[PDB]
């Protein structure tokens, strides 16, 4: 039994925290939808 | 129930519920990643949502209608992950995407590592448009997860 429950509006937030790197990676995508590093 | 918004995807086992992912309701259609539901029907209140389209390679599925989300990352601007973590209110995390470089072109990617039940959380551009869903990606270093910005075709 899977069910869904609303959790918010889809909105951009001016007060969002900022974080995370911006890496550039070579990858491949196989038929199962799995990414792997090249 | 089809009111636009971000939704938790919950599963009830024999004992207790857990959050297995997240999805986007837009224009009457529910959008999530294939691996979250594996195409199974969903309950929404007293109603049933039946799968309509799905593709394992893109890792996407839509319910009640064809895929409606068509915005794409502009390749330059910051974006926001609208993460819906299990047990917590939705929150916006702003980041500059990196890039997955593939033989068939580049794909934006966010180096953000949230709990597994966050898969299907939408990534937003500065106008609030959903440019893709979070949760299919790679691990680079030790535990450093990087998610593709996965978008379908409207």
């Amino acid at each position: 039994d899977m069910y869904i429950e609303r959790a918010g509006d889809i909105t951009w937030e001016k007060d969002a925290e900022v974080t995370g790197n911006s890496p550039r990676l070579d990858v491949a995508l196989d038929e199962s939808g799995d990414f792997s590093l090249v | 129930e089809t009111t636009d918004g971000v939704y938790r995807v919950m599963t009830r086992r024999l004992l207790g519920s857990t959050q297995v992912g997240v999805g986007v309701m837009q224009e009457g259609v529910f959008h999530t990643m294939w691996h979250v539901t594996k195409g199974a029907a969903l309950r929404s209140g007293e109603g049933r949502l039946d799968p309509y389209w799905g593709d394992v390679k893109q890792d996407l599925v839509s319910y009640c209608g064809p895929w409606k989300l068509d915005a794409a990352w502009d390749g330059l601007s910051e974006v926001q992950l609208l993460a819906v973590p299990p047990g917590e209110r939705a929150k916006n995390i702003q980041t500059l995407p990196g890039i997955f470089k593939t033989k068939d072109g580049d794909i934006g990617a966010v180096a953000l590592d949230y709990p597994a039940g966050t898969s299907g959380s939408p990534i937003l551009d500065k106008c609030g448009r959903v440019i893709g869903l979070y949760g299919n990606g790679v691990v680079i270093k030790n535990g450093s997860y990087v998610s593709a910005i996965t978008q379908g075709k409207r």
